[PDB]
């Protein structure tokens, strides 16, 4: 993988630096690297493809080196350079495809797409130029095990889950008490609802709690916590648990009182915020505990008191909501985001070349079913394919 | 009897259950003169004496069983702690337990069958300054060794010094104690 | 069951339970003798059953139970069916009687008996009332003070009590909640029970065959609610009424819902 | 102290 | 300009509200009130019509755009109402003994019906859905119906002995009969005096406005007993003088014409 | 170009689209065949209809790749261009709309405007590499 | 970027930090009533939630301008920024969301509550003015979508509520001619800054420097100093953005970037 | 606090046995004995009730929680037994002439029935499963049944000549009828004096305890003649007096309340 | 990960599982359609039900291969560790539960606990290679 990232980076820096009129004083080292790479590749015969609709290609490198006599580069030099770089580019592209389309449970870190296993050999290690990018850097760190990190903006770590929980239900669904929540992407929108407004509850107060449990720990996360969850704040018709019948939900928003948000880590509390709204921080956490309360307003006006009667009809249901978004984060493992295209490149290649379902990834790489079970095999294969996909995007976006 | 042997001070998650059951007698440790700190029933009685001198509705037939409803329904949930070799073991009637070190706040597995052997005979302390707010404070309002030891010991001097330093992470806890002293 | 329920929003809507709830449930109409009299027929019940049989309700599922009058029905309504429909006429004299009938059948009550001669009872909350049934309940009440003495009334002179009910077959007395009252009642004819109102009875369905909606279920004069299973019709005959009922029975049963509390043949739960 | 008042009530229970 | 067809139409949300059609619709439309003989009797004046028209003139309606059309009684009006005016208003007196009649009148005028003929003697008719009803007009209708089984026999009646039939109407000037939907009925009517039509209920008529001059709202437009609605063009007033009623109507005519909307047909 | 590329049936959340010039969202409103009283009371069999049944769908594009240039929520080139023109009071030109309103600039993406937009965004990136 | 701007400042010149969704608005959720009552049955005013990069403002009239002249009611919201911005990219949409559903709000002094049943209309005669030193710099009249603001220290959002002169039966049944007013006409506006540039330093949704700093301080139990507030709450740190705070914040953010370039 | 649903339950085997509920349920519940008039006759004491209440006081039950409710005879008690308490005890005398009557009484009160009404005149009913029975009460019932064939004709009986029917009851106050399940039956009943209800048998009523004060155990609760079970709350006693019986009940009430369990419905 | 790997239908005795995180054992209780009198006397058609029909299953994992470290019935490393701790009276640490009770140590097999357990097991093996 190191040699593949090296090929990609030197080809990028060749397409960028090697241009007519430029000066050999600026590209001497790059030309030395390129010539060493040609010397290493020339004579070897690679083969790529043979899965799904991926065509089978046989690469045979017989190239010539680049002179060092000139000072300024002429078209007679840039043209040979481009004729070579296009070949190496399509070769690296087909290798990254053949590696994004293969999986394995045993030794997912270890190279697949046997051409790449060959490239991993010791006669090919003379091409390493710089392992700078975040992905290859964390790769080398995991190989030489150390405290790693991937920095994410709006990470897709919550699987799409829209669901409720009813602590007091009936067949008619006329006096309900419970909590609804939608956890999707990087956002959680929770809302505790009481159809009675806590006329019967001790002290006219009803508690609500929602415990999220991430599959991978996060650090240095910046979070935006606001009240009055929007999507659970208008009329709704929902079905029952067993889908037999339906019920109505006419919410009326009140403000969360005595709100407490606790970011824990394997039962250990790490961060806690009591009624702080807006931008907040969490330095290390695996579990989130959002707790809020619904307190009957003691001082009511006529119009509002007409909405919370002392009997069962209850045509307005008191609600208490909360939105929470994870704007940035840092994770020891790989995920998906709203910024980087690696996931999309992988899934597009798979959809295009008609890759059957494998033993590790589910069909179509649905991020819900791929984040609900983040077993080390899946994690390693995901890191591998995302890394090589970033490598491929460094050349062909 | 979990521990050395039968005491009747420890008579019974299973852990959380046992701890709540033991805390329903640590309330009696509180009103048996076997405490060291602000002794929550004391705060309850102070609220009582501050309310029944203001309330217009006070009468001879009326105060009886109001004193008792107060003593019974003031601060229903309340937590306690025990210190042993610079290791605090907490407990609460709400089924929550927290083990942690004094100097460096970091949790630990809660050692049951030792917490009981210790709370039985060693003095107990009250959770006015309970671990959650304590850690929030040690994070935001960085704290010194003596101040932290005195807050563990529940000293009214350092308590009032923070309350005059206007620390919202303690003002909120005290307001919660008031709102629990509601009747 | 105190345990919690859970669910989801991706699940799909299951098939229709209508056209099977008919097969595995029963329906019971409660009509007035005036209807049978206006009709002057004998096989109108079989006619309605053979009509119902098209809407799905099989032969041995529909039932018709006559009641001579609103008060006669109010006296110990023995509703025992899986679906109850009641047709009730409008009468400005029987307004309160047929509001109390509504308050009794629409809602589920937990009733404790009363011993007046030996004890003196009070009320606790806004839903603990005293319901008296029988041929003629003439109730009088005298509130008392902390030291068992009368307030604006004399504990001996029944003629000084406050007469809340004069010759009524069904009375639902709500008094001030917190004070002890002494009661004088015609125990030889009427029985009076201290009943707390539970959640609503979703098994019954009232139909005001006449004037505007006047039924005030909730005794507090602020709500004045109009529940789902409380319909209103204008009439000049009864055949048209029954045809309307049959043609729009699926809506009635969609507005009703089989009970949850328990099986019981009375209009109120009895737990001593 | 403020709990000692409860303990004192209990102590002087014999005067009831 | 494609008539008889319904095609998708588009719009937007950036546009700004146009000018007020009011103060021009008055000039480009016509109004037609329906008052009872009791009103003109209480008034006892010969120029009250021109007086109200001069008053309307201040509200915008010109002289020869407003019309008054008396009616002797509620049933005599219900019998073949011919409401052909670009804005119709009706003043309706409350009577406990006329509740169903003045609810059927409402359900007949407030709503637009598509009526087909009905040959009792020759055919046997049924209903299909909850909007196919049998509307019978005339001076005195006495309707009787016998439902039938699969094999064209009787159910609680005999198809030859008319006395065995079930009496749903008895000397009524207007009936709107809904029966069970999915069975055949054999009918007997006094067709010399009353005409009965099989009418389907379409969307409502937004061109007529009913005003109940008396008691509480009782009008149950919907044959289904569950809804018991109360639309925007079913108003209510309390009254002691018809001059006061007419002055109210004139002073709040604009709200009425806003609650009403011209026909689409 | 009318041919199908990706199809998602009853999937919600994060998804991928490898190549597409056209989005087609097709959904249905299916009346609940089982209904409680509270909800049945809202959908009657006649015209009043004081509750209107709705079915919605949100669809955001978090990340993407394009063979042409556009604007984003992360890059400043367009703001730089517009601000330069606003500051130095440039007369309206034969190509770009007045004020350079992105709505009417993408509503007509003629290749001339595409080329000019590429050019100005390029030199704006260049100028922002020196003076941000 | 950070060290370049640092060296620039030291050798004083024109600096700039480029931001994506900057957190320049401190969390402020609050209302303002220009006609009130103890019963709270005929209210006119405006509400706003200014948080991070978004402003969700909503002007409400309970009487739908029935008594106002020309059936029009004005609304104006002024936001004064603590530090100038340049080349800002803004997305302005109508129909704000969090002030578009029923609500039960306590009053200012908190002695009573009131209900709020909104009904959304569109802003007409809308005018957004991005001003600098009180000088209007950019103006936008009924332009939605994606707009620009080249330099501004103040935002003035002005909009109107215009009673529909032509109403159908349904909608006319909502805006009667009397005081009850059981449906309250509203007009909302969402405005999110997506890209921006600033001579000073702030927080974003793209960089973790603030979280690095806060996490260091929370981990090592740092007592609160004279400059930064307790816990470094961005609200109370961007509410009074004094030059001392700006300088200390630039310094700690710069060294946080430095550290993050080694340990993540 | 969910009602009308059935949810899975969970538990463990490490939990400890909690303290006893006796001496708290004795206070927070109610007890109701049912005794025969023969006992009060043999006794001739107007204070035996307060005596037994003061004796229960020692066993834990307070004074105002116990009730004695007389009944003249097994049949007069079987007629509409309205049991509403928290723990019910019934004393029952042995009489071979009343074996089936006092077995029907047991099968009625011991079990919990889901009872719908019956319209003999119109409908012809049938039993679906082995637990749908027809129970009739009243002062004196006379039931006669006729099964039917596939084509709605009788089988050894005539739908007009009632006399041809088969007689299952003869002047009985309580009857429980189980017939062949799967054939339509027609009934003749003197409905003026008796009411018949179609009931389905559900799980047992754990609130009542029958005590046969006399001869051997004959009560066959279940109608199938294969089980003949003897349940926990089905007791037997030998007697020559009644004071001794009541002292036995008082001394072994805790065993009775341990053999009984409060209702589930 | 919710994907099935191995499935055995009506096979008893010795079986294999190549890779698995979840086990689902789904069985049925089928009333005997044909019953002798002796057994028919035990399943009556009424509620008492003095005999309760049961259906059981034993499943013993004899051998296995795990990417992580656990306890067995073959090796003494865990015993060595717990014995050393119980002998030299070590206070409970921030990672391992009190007494190193395997139940509460495997109920939450956090990566920290896994790493520390591997380390102490390794050094315990190293010590038992010298002093058993
Ligand atoms: C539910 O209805 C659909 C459509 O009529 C039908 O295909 C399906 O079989 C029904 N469900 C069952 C369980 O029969
Ligand atoms: C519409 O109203 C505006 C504002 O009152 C007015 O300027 C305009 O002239 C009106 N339109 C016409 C056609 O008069
Ligand atoms: C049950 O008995 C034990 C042992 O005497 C006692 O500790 C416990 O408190 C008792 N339970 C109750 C509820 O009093
Ligand atoms: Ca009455
Ligand atoms: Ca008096
Ligand atoms: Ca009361
Ligand atoms: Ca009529
Ligand atoms: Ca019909
Ligand atoms: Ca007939
Ligand atoms: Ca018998
Ligand atoms: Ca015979
Ligand atoms: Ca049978």
């Amino acid at each position: 993988m190191d040699v593949l990232y090296s090929l990609s980076k030197t080809l990028k820096d060749a397409r960028d630096k090697i241009v007519e009129g430029t000066l050999y004083s600026n590209v001497s080292d790059l030309i030395q690297q390129f010539n060493q790479m040609i010397i290493t590749m020339n004579g070897n015969e690679f083969q790529t493809g043979g899965i799904g609709n991926l065509p089978i290609r046989n690469w045979n490198f017989d190239f010539g080196l680049l002179g060092t006599t000139l000072l300024n580069l002429d078209a007679n030099y840039v043209e040979t350079a481009r004729n070579t770089i296009d070949y190496f580019v399509d070769f690296v592209d087909n290798v990254c495809m053949d590696e994004m389309v293969r999986e394995s449970q045993r030794n997912g870190i270890a190279p697949q797409s046997d051409s790449l296993r060959k490239l991993s050999g010791i006669k090919f290690k003379r091409i390493n130029f710089d392992n700078s990018s975040e992905y290859i850097e964390n790769w080398n760190l995991q190989n030489r095990r150390q405290r790693t990190g991937f920095t994410f903006h709006k990470p897709n770590i919550f699987p799409y889950s829209a669901s409720f929980t009813l602590n007091r239900s009936q067949p008619a669904h006329d006096n309900l008490m419970g909590t609804m929540w939608l956890n999707a992407g990087s956002e959680i929108q929770v809302a505790g609802f009481d159809y009675s407004c806590a006329i019967n509850a001790p002290a006219n107060i009803q508690q609500f709690e929602h415990i999220v449990q991430l599959r991978r720990v996060l650090t240095t996360a910046t979070i935006t916590l606001l009240p009055d969850a929007e999507r659970f704040s208008f009329p709704r018709v929902i079905n029952s648990a067993d889908g037999a019948t339906t019920w109505y939900f006419n919410p009326v928003i009140l403000r969360p009182n005595n709100v407490e948000v606790e970011f824990l880590l394997n039962g250990q509390i790490i961060n806690t915020y009591q009624a702080r709204f807006g931008t907040i921080i969490a330095r290390n956490f695996d579990t989130i505990r959002l707790s809020f309360q619904l307190m009957r307003p003691p001082n009511m006006t006529p119009a509002v008191a007409a909405l919370f009667p002392n009997a069962q009809p209850f045509e307005h249901h008191a609600t208490v909501g909360l939105t929470l978004r994870i704007e940035s984060a840092v994770c020891e493992s790989v995920l998906a985001d709203a910024s980087k295209t690696m996931l999309a490149n992988v899934t597009s290649v798979r959809q295009e070349y008609a890759i059957p379902v494998g033993p590790v990834f589910p069909p179509g790489m649905n991020w819900t079913d791929l984040i609900t079970n983040y077993s080390p095999s899946r994690e390693d294969n995901l890191q591998r394919v995302f890394t090589v996909a970033s490598i491929r995007s460094m050349l062909v976006k | 009897s979990v521990g050395s042997s039968a005491s009747c001070w420890t008579d019974v998650s299973s852990i959380s259950t046992q701890t709540s059951t033991i805390s329903r007698r640590l309330r009696l440790k509180e009103m048996a003169t076997q405490t060291e700190g602000m002794n929550f029933d004391d705060i309850s009685a102070a609220v009582l004496k501050t309310k029944i001198d203001r309330s217009t509705q006070i009468s001879p037939n009326t105060l009886p069983d109001i004193v008792t409803e107060a003593s019974e329904k003031f601060i229903p949930n309340r937590a306690y702690r025990v210190i042993n070799n610079d290791e605090v073991f907490e407990a609460g009637t709400d089924g929550r337990f927290f083990a942690y070190r004094v100097e460096t706040f970091d949790e630990i597995p809660f050692d049951v069958q030792k917490f009981a052997d210790l709370v039985t005979d060693s003095p107990v302390i009250s959770a006015i300054i309970d671990f959650k707010t304590l850690k929030n404070l040690n994070d935001n309002y960085g704290i010194s060794r003596q101040q932290a030891f005195n807050l563990l010991r529940s000293d009214p001097r350092v308590l009032r010094e923070f309350i005059n330093q206007d620390n919202p992470i303690i003002r909120n806890r005290i307001e919660q104690l008031i709102m629990q002293c509601r009747l | 069951i105190n345990l919690p329920i859970t669910g989801s929003m991706d699940t799909a809507y299951a098939n229709s339970t209508q056209e099977e709830t008919f097969l595995t449930s029963t329906l019971c109409l409660y009509y007035p003798t005036e209807a049978a009299t206006e009709i002057n027929d004998n096989s109108w019940k079989d006619t309605l059953s053979q009509l119902f049989l098209t809407k799905g309700w099989p032969t041995g599922s529909v039932y018709f139970k006559e009641y001579t009058d609103i008060a006669s029905f109010s006296v110990d309504p023995q509703l025992y069916c899986d679906y109850n429909v009641v047709l009730m006429k409008y009468d400005a004299t029987l307004q309160l009687d047929m509001s109390e009938l509504a308050d009794l059948i629409l809602n589920e009550w937990l009733c404790n008996p009363m011993d007046i001669t030996l004890y003196y009872y009070q009320q606790t909350d806004e839903a603990n009332k005293w319901i008296s049934m029988g041929s003629s309940c003439t109730i009088k009440v005298c509130p008392l003070n902390t030291q068992t003495l009368g307030i604006g009334c004399l504990t001996t002179d029944t003629a000084t009590f406050e007469e809340v009910a004069t010759a009524e077959k069904l009375v639902i007395t709500d008094v001030v909640d917190g004070v002890n009252h002494k009661l004088d009642v015609t125990t030889a004819t009427c029985t009076i029970r201290n009943c707390k109102k539970l959640g609503p009875r979703e098994n019954v369905a009232v139909i005001q065959v006449g004037g505007s909606d006047v039924l005030d279920i909730t005794a507090d004069p602020t709500t004045a609610p109009q529940t789902e299973r409380m319909m209103r019709i204008n009439w000049k005959k009864w055949w048209q009424v029954f045809y309307t009922v049959v043609d729009y029975v699926n809506q009635i049963i969609q507005a009703m819902s089989k009970r949850s509390r328990s099986l019981n043949s009375a209009a109120f739960y009895y737990r001593i | 102290m403020a709990s000692l008042i409860y303990r004192q009530l209990l102590t002087n229970s014999y005067t009831v």
